[PDB]
């Protein structure tokens, strides 16, 4: 129950909407970078040695 | 009526609230919750299933009458003619 | 090639006579094979043992797909 | 300086509509359908605006031009799928709209009832016109079946049958018609809506219980804007599963293939959300007779509200009544599942039981055992 | 005549809820439609791309294209010469007119394969069954000399001969030309054919589920958070009594 760090990120970012707005902007720009390599790394996981990336190597400058 | 003010009549009716940020969203939803969610399914339970069973037994029957339809018959050429 | 037979030989075969020696796969196998004996003698029959074979084929056909993939690739 | 949006002409509207109209606070999960309708209507215009982009009404280049999109155009094969299976997803909604109603007495509202029907009646048009679209194997014979059945008519049939086709059978004239009709309809749909909405807001929305809720209304912003704020994401939910998984279940192969005209499919049935009404048409003996059941039948939604003899709204205190209503929708589930099988002995009997027992409910069982009801609590 | 016999349901490696086509599959099951698929059966919707980031390589693609001849428009005195065939061009068709493929095919005329998969129900079930499944008549049923009997057939009676056999072609891969082997690239190479999309298609729903995941609760509970003032008020009636 971490309600210091919840207390600052208020009084810091939310108590004004202007604050609340920019930071969803950074939050969702930061996200889907993480979501996305995830969720590849992810399919790729379980479809390895399938996909043509994992067999390109093998025809590619070959 | 139409718009709020000039509705219905009414007298001695006193209501109690408190403000969203001041109570739980998920209250009790394990000790109360899950019980009044099984006390709805029984009290419309047998009101609805007994048409829906019925209704697999016809298509049962209605998928296996067909098949044998399309069944050879020992009848067929019983005369070895 | 060392063998034109022996090296070609199709994993499909093998699960398939290996799975005709179960209750259903043989049962089913007399009770065509009496269909067939009965068109040979009967002379103006105009019957066909068809409908006998899908069950055979039908029973055949469900065991193999559990065990023919494992011994490919 | 008071609110603005009561006094901006357009703000008026706006809010008495959305913002501020008092609605019932006890209304359960079945009054948000109303509102997915119109999204899922939205939705369908947007995708079906994109797909006209590109598609080209002409009995050789209609296939082409739709295979075209799905494979070389950008993202053109999710557009299609969320075009075609918004469709299905249109229709769900649109018969919990109705089975609403009908258990809780909202046909009541006359003139609000009344407008509903004529919003099926076109939606079902612009469906069925949609599917001939693809011109597919299943989409040509479909048109041809369900245009002939109009030869019927004592004596104008055959005349106004020819008149449809542009022709003597079913080509390419045919087919851009119908592109325009297509495009057309769904836009006089959406102009009713408001028709709808507005004969409503007259008298105001019903609750469950079937007594009314001036005593307990509430701002309809916040708490139904959220509520249907939900709804709207589970219905993105089920749409997007649909589409990103098995986009074909509820399809029908054979739809995949040009349509030949010198060629019957053995098994012709149409699509799934039709199939009740094939069944009922397909049962009546007699041709003319069949289109006469087809008809009497969509139009019993129109008489409910005479035959509605009990003394209480909503069949929520009325147990008999629940059972009956149980059953007539197991009824429908057995025509829908008859209409996708072959003609034979048995599904042409139960076929034919279904029906009668169809219409005989709506019409005898329902107000005698209403009758009964009220008798038993001594009114 | 009877009932059709219902194919079974085949493991395959992409019937998995997220599994992805094998591409190596893919490229063996075209190397095979190249020798005897293409000698009488069309595929109308598919050019020598899409294979790029699929399969082959964009050099190999060029290599493979320039393979064929290719017609192409009117010259100076407007008579019509061959290229060599490039990328954007389709794949050739076996005949210019379906009378021209009936009359060569005993009157059956064989359909194209673009989208053969999704129109035929049971998918490549059916088809890896279809060209499994050759047997011998049984007794009793007689058929045209042209006609060969495969019970999957709807009409147990189709025109095509039996496509393929053991060592009928030697696969880049070194892989054995097992007919079963054969049989099994060619139909995921079809089902490719059919639903390009495949991968794309499941990348998308794997990361809508996950989303979903996470906002459906999110929801939930602010739906919650604003119903709560409803949810608990209490009521009183103070009549004056
Ligand atoms: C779907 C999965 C997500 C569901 C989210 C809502 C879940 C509500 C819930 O769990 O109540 C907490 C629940 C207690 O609920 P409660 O406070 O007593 O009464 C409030 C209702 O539950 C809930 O009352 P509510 O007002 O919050 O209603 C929420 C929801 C609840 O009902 C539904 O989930 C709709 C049915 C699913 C359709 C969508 C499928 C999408 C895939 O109903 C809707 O809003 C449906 C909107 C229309 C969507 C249609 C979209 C498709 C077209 O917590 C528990 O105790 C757990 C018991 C679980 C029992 C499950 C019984 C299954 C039979
Ligand atoms: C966008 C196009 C907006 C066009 C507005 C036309 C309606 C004007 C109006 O109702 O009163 C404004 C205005 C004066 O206010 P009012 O008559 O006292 O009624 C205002 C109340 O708030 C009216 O009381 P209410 O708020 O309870 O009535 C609501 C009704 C308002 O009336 C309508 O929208 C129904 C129009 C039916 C069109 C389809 C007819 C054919 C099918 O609309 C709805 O039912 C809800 C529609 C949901 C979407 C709202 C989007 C707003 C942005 O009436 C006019 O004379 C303007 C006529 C404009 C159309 C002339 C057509 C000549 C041909
Ligand atoms: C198995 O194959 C089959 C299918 O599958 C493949 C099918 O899909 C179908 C289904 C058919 C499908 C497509 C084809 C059918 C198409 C049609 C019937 C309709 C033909 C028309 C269309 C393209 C055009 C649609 C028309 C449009 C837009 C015109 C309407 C335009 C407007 C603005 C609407 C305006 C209306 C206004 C002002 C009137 C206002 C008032 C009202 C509603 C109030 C009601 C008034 C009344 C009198 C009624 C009230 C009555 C009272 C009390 C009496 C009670 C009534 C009783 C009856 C008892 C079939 C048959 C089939 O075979
Ligand atoms: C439960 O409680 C509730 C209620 O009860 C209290 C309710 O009542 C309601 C309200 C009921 C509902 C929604 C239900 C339905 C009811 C309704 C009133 C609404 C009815 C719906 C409609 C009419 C449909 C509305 C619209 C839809 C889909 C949109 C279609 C029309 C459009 C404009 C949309 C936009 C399309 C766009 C932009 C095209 C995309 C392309 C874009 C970038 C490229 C575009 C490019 C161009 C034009 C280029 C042009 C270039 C030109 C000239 C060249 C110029 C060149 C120069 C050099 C100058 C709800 C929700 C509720 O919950
Ligand atoms: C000066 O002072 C004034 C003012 O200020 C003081 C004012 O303010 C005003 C205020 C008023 C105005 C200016 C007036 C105009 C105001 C406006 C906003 C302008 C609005 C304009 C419009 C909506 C446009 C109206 C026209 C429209 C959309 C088009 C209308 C026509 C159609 C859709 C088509 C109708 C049908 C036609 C031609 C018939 C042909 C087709 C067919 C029969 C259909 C064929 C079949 C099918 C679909 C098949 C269906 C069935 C099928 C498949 C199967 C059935 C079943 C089987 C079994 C076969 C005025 C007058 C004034 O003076
Ligand atoms: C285009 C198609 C869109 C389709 C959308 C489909 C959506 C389906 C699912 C529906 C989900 C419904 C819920 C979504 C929002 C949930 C939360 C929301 O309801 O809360 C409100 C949301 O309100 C807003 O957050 C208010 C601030 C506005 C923020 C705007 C962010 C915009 C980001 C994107 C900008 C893009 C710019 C692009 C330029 C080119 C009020 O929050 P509240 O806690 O009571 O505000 C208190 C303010 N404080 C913090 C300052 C005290
Ligand atoms: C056309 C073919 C349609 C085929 C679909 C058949 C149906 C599938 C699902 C049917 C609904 C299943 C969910 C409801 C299950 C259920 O029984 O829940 C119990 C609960 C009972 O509670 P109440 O008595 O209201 O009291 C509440 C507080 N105590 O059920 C209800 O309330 C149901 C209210 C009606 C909602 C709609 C029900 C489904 C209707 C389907 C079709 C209706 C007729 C359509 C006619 C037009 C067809 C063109
Ligand atoms: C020229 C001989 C020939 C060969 C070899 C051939 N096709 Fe065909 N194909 C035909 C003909 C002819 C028909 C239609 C026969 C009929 O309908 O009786 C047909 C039909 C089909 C069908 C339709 C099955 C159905 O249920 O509709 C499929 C699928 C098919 N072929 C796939 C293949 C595949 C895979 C190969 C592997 C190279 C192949 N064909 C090779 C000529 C051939
Ligand atoms: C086809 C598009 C339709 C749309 C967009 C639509 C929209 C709506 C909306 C938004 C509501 C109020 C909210 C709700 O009830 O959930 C409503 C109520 C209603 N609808 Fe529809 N509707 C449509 C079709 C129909 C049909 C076909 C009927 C057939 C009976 C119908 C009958 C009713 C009735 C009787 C009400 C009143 C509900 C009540 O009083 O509680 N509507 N409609
Ligand atoms: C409620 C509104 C609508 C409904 C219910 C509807 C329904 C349908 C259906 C069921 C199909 C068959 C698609 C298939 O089987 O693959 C279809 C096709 C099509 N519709 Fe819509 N439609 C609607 C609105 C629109 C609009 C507004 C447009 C254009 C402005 C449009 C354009 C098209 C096109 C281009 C096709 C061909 C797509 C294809 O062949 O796959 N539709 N429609």
């Amino acid at each position: 129950a971490a309600a210091t760090l919840t207390s600052k990120l208020y009084s810091l970012l939310f108590r004004r909407t202007s604050t609340f707005a920019l930071t969803i902007i950074v939050g969702v720009m930061f996200f889907e970078r993480a979501f996305d390599q995830g969720a590849d790394a992810i399919y790729d996981h379980i479809n390895e040695g399938k996909l043509w990336k994992h067999i390109k190597h093998k025809y590619e400058n070959k | 009526g139409r718009e709020f003010g000039n509705l219905t009549r009414m007298r001695h009716v006193i209501s109690y609230s408190l403000s969203p940020f001041e109570q739980r969203a998920y209250p009790h939803v394990f000790t109360k919750g899950i019980p009044n969610v099984l006390r709805r399914i029984r009290e419309s339970f047998f009101r609805v299933v007994p048409q829906f069973v019925v209704f697999y037994l016809i298509y049962t029957w209605g998928t296996e009458e067909f098949e044998r339809s399309k069944r050879k018959n020992p009848a067929a050429y019983e005369n070895d003619k | 090639e060392e063998e034109e037979e022996e090296e070609l030989v199709d994993p499909l075969t093998t699960v398939r006579e290996q799975c005709e020696q179960l209750e259903k796969c043989v049962k089913a196998r007399e009770r065509l094979e009496l269909c067939d004996e009965r068109v040979s003698s009967r002379s103006h029959t105009e019957e066909d043992c068809t409908e006998e074979l899908f069950d055979f084929l039908h029973a055949r056909d469900h065991c193999v797909a559990h065990k023919l993939f494992n011994n490919l690739k | 300086m008071t609110p603005m949006r009561k006094t901006n002409p357009l703000m008026k509207l706006i809010n008495h509509s959305f913002i501020d109209l008092p609605t019932p606070s006890n209304i359960s999960a079945w009054w948000n359908f109303g509102s997915l309708l119109g999204a899922c209507l939205i939705l369908q215009i947007t995708t079906g605006l994109f797909l006209a982009m590109h598609y080209s009404p002409d009995a050789s280049t209609a296939f082409s031009s739709i295979a075209h999109i799905t494979r070389d155009v950008n993202y053109g094969w999710i557009i299609r799928y969320l075009h075609a299976n918004g469709a299905s997803m249109f229709f769900i909604c649109l018969f919990l709209h109705i089975g609403r109603g009908l258990y809780y007495g909202s046909f009541l509202y006359s003139e609000t009832w009344n407008i509903g029907i004529i919003l099926l009646l076109a939606t079902m048009a612009t469906a069925f016109m949609g599917y001939v679209l693809p011109w597919g194997q299943m989409s040509f014979w479909g048109a041809t079946v369900i245009t002939n059945l109009l030869s019927a008519i004592p004596y104008i049939g055959t005349d106004l049958v020819q008149w449809i086709w542009g022709g003597y059978s079913v080509d390419s004239p045919t087919l851009t018609r119908f592109f325009t009709f297509h495009f057309i309809l769904p836009f006089i749909i959406a102009a009713l809506a408001t028709l709808h909405l507005l004969f409503l807001h007259e008298t105001g929305s019903n609750n469950p219980l079937g007594i009314t809720s001036h005593s307990d209304k509430i701002t309809f912003h916040p708490y139904y804007t959220i509520k249907d704020a939900l709804g709207l994401l589970l219905f993105l939910l089920s749409l997007m599963t649909l589409t990103l998984f098995s986009p074909d279940l509820l399809g029908d192969p054979d739809n995949y293939t040009l349509a030949n005209p010198l060629n019957t499919p053995p098994h012709i049935k149409p699509e799934w959300y039709f199939l009740f009404a094939y069944t009922i048409l397909r049962s009546v003996p007699n041709k003319l007779g069949g289109v006469l059941a087809l008809l009497l039948s969509i139009l019993i939604l129109a008489m409910i509200p005479i035959l509605h003899m009990s003394k209480q709204q909503s069949m929520m205190f009325r147990p008999l009544s629940q059972s009956l209503y149980w059953l007539l929708a197991a009824d429908l589930l057995i025509l829908t599942w008859i209409g996708g099988q072959p003609v034979s002995y048995p599904f042409t009997i139960i076929g034919q039981v279904a029906s009668v027992l169809y219409f005989t409910t709506i019409l005898i069982l329902m107000p005698t055992i209403s009758l009964i009801e009220n008798k038993m609590l001594k009114w | 005549s009877d009932l059709e016999l219902h194919p079974p349901s085949y493991p395959w490696s992409h019937r998995g809820l997220l599994s992805s086509l094998d591409h190596t599959s893919i490229r063996r099951g075209f190397q095979v439609y190249k020798q005897v698929c293409a000698s009488c059966h069309s595929m109308d919707f598919v050019a020598y791309r899409h294979l790029v980031g699929v399969c082959y390589t964009e050099d190999e693609a060029k290599e493979l294209a320039a393979e064929v001849e290719v017609q192409d428009g009117p010259n100076e005195d407007g008579e019509m010469f061959m290229r060599p065939g490039k990328l954007f061009d389709y794949f050739p068709k076996p005949y210019p007119n379906s009378e021209a493929a009936r009359a060569a095919n005993n009157g059956a005329l064989p359909p194209d394969l673009s989208y053969i998969v999704r129109a035929r129900h049971g998918g490549e079930d059916y088809v890896f069954s279809l060209l499994t499944g050759y047997c011998e008549p049984p007794t009793g049923v007689s058929l045209r000399e042209g006609l060969y009997f495969n019970p999957y057939f709807p009409g147990q009676a189709i025109a095509m001969a039996p496509p393929i056999y053991t060592d009928v072609l030697e696969f880049d891969d070194g892989t054995p030309a097992t007919m079963s082997q054969i049989a099994k690239d060619v139909c995921t190479f079809l089902r490719w054919a059919s639903e390009p999309e495949h991968d794309h298609r499941k990348r998308m729903g794997l990361k809508m589920l996950m989303m979903m995941a996470l906002l459906v609760p999110l929801v939930y509970t602010i739906k919650r958070h604003k119903w709560s003032v409803l949810k608990s008020r209490k009521l009183a009636y103070r009549p004056p009594k």
